[PDB]
């Protein structure tokens, strides 16, 4: 339950970000953790505030096969 | 108390409608940017597709460069003759869109008008009897023409004195059919080649066929830039090969829908014996001289947007001047006009009429530039 996403972090880059390319938008978020934590549901939450029809994929930084 | 704190959240109301308007500002803003990114697209034309991967493709300024289509690009829509936009780096297809001015395409097109009256000249006793019944038939039942066998008549002649059924009632047929027509005047089918003039006229078949009711008038015909080459050592007739095209596309390769291709032209000089052959030329229709009590109802209608004292005699008007031309019997109701703006009468009495028609049979009298004469 003590999970923290940073407001501003998340709106200045990703207007900073949307001035480099107007196609890109907030479309979801990734993680690492290939077991998904309960925390997961919670932080989708705020993600689907967000994005209307966000998504988290969940990219694994060590690949196996 | 109460009634001024409402007074002051009116003021807060209107403060939000301010904060809206600069949301409004805040989303153009945004537009604008989105905007900047795209980097536009090179027009050019299809040449020809090389392979369903790769299509061959001019740019409209020149150079030429194979392309590659994007992604739902629906290939069978971007089949040859279709403009296309190029990306400015890649250079691949990016979507099909169609637009051309066409300025020279839309003479060949609907350019030609449709006279609504069905009598602007009057003068339809053949014109909507012989004329409406030979088209009629193929265009109400083709299939009662093809259980006869005979193949529908593509056209016929309307043979006739110049301006009285050649300026009018050249669009009154329009009417008759209910349909617009396409004009062959032919000065826009003849432009820079000789020969494409016959394939422009396919062209303009084409479009016929693509409204059944649309009937081709070969209005006309004779009429070029200058004046028609007959076989010559600097222009030969190119016009008559023309005519033989035209008789090979009226009858098998383009005869499709029920659309008649009348050569209703007294304009052509000569008339070729094989087209007056049943087929090409089933039936002639001759438009004939007014007969004067013809000439007093054309006058009326042409009196028909004309404001009048109303102590008018018409037939005396035309009594006093034959002219026997539409236009001539038109332009003595326009020079009545004029006498009527003269002394800046809105009414125009009966001497106004009688003045013009003196004036017109002075016109009458004196005609110039007409050298077209059918067989």
């Amino acid at each position: 339950s003590v999970w923290f996403l940073d407001h501003d972090y998340l709106e200045n880059m990703y207007g900073m970000f949307k001035k480099v390319n107007a196609r890109e938008r907030i479309v979801g978020w990734y993680h690492t953790g290939p077991k998904l934590h309960k925390n997961d549901i919670a932080i989708n939450e705020l993600m689907k505030r967000y994005c209307p029809n966000s998504v988290l994929v969940i990219i694994d930084v060590k690949p196996k096969d | 108390k109460l009634l001024e704190h409402k007074e002051i959240d009116g003021r807060l109301k209107e403060l939000r409608e301010q904060l809206k308007e600069l949301t409004k500002q805040y989303e153009k803003s945004e537009n604008d940017l989105k905007a900047l990114q795209s980097v536009g697209q090179i027009v050019g034309e299809v040449l020809k597709q090389l392979t369903e991967e790769k299509f061959i493709v001019k740019a409209t300024n020149g150079p030429r460069y194979v392309v590659g289509c994007r992604r739902q690009l629906d290939k069978s829509k971007l089949k040859p003759g279709t403009r296309v936009a190029l990306d400015m780096t890649t250079l691949t297809i990016m979507r099909y869109l169609p637009r051309e001015v066409d300025p020279l395409v839309y003479n060949m097109s609907h350019e030609d008008p449709g006279n609504v009256s069905y009598s602007e000249i009057g003068g339809l006793s053949e014109q909507i009897r012989e004329l409406r019944e030979v088209i009629e038939l193929p265009l109400t039942n083709p299939e009662l023409f093809q259980r006869v066998g005979i193949i529908p008549p593509k056209g016929c002649l309307l043979y006739g004195p110049p301006g009285t059924g050649k300026t009018l009632l050249a669009r009154a047929v329009a009417s008759q059919l209910d349909c617009n027509f396409l004009k062959v005047v032919s000065s826009s089918i003849v432009d820079k080649y000789i020969g494409e003039s016959a394939r422009l006229i396919r062209e303009m078949f084409n479009y016929a066929r693509d409204h059944q009711p649309c009937i081709i008038f070969m209005d006309e015909i004779d009429a070029i830039g200058g004046r028609r080459f007959s076989e010559g050592t600097s222009a030969d007739r190119e016009i008559q090969r023309t005519l033989m095209e035209l008789l090979n596309q009226m009858d098998g390769f383009d005869t499709l829908h029920r659309v008649k291709m009348i050569m209703a032209t007294n304009r052509p000089d000569t008339l070729d014996p094989a087209l007056l052959r049943p087929g090409r030329l089933d039936r002639k229709i001759h438009i004939d001289l007014p007969n004067e009590q013809a000439r007093l109802d054309i006058l009326k209608i042409h009196a028909g947007p004309i404001t009048k004292h109303g102590e008018i005699d018409y037939e005396a008007i035309v009594k006093l001047s034959d002219g026997f031309n539409g236009a001539d019997l038109r332009n003595v109701c326009t020079e009545a006009g004029m006498f009527a703006i003269r002394a800046d009468h809105d009414f125009v009495v009966q001497e106004d009429f009688m003045k013009a028609v003196r004036k017109v049979a002075d016109s009458k009298k004196l005609e110039s530039k007409l050298d077209y004469k059918p067989v």
